[PDB]
């Protein structure tokens, strides 16, 4: 029972950490998408200012 | 008439041209000094799951 018991709170700590990081996974994956969103606008804007060029 | 007032509006408009680049800029800084603290919380935080990470190892030897 005793030795039950160490595994068990092994086993709790092992999960609590599992689920923290995926958290944490969470909040840096949507601020890298927002990121790359917004590179993505300000690439295709100076690209479009290129096309000024063409045009002018 | 209403043309010259359209002209001097776009004057208006065209001094607001540098107002328009203030908030950019102010932005700009904001996202500079936010990686800037990212980068030394970024460290600290390897560390940091580092040494968890050596606990976790001797709680496994330890079972």
């Amino acid at each position: 029972s005793d030795k039950l018991k160490e595994a068990e709170t092994r086993a709790e700590f092992a999960e609590r950490s599992v689920t923290k990081l995926e958290k944490s996974i969470d909040d840096l994956e949507d601020e890298l998408y927002a990121q790359k969103l917004k590179y993505k606008a300000i690439s295709e804007e100076l690209d479009h200012a290129l096309n000024d060029m063409t045009s002018i | 008439d209403i043309h010259r007032k359209r002209m001097e509006k776009d004057l208006n408009e065209l001094q607001a041209l540098i107002e328009a680049h203030f908030e950019n800029r102010k932005k700009e800084e904001e996202e500079l000094v936010s990686l800037k603290d990212r980068i030394e919380r970024r460290r600290a935080e390897r560390a940091e799951q580092q040494r968890i990470r050596n606990e976790r190892e001797k709680e496994r030897q330890n079972r």
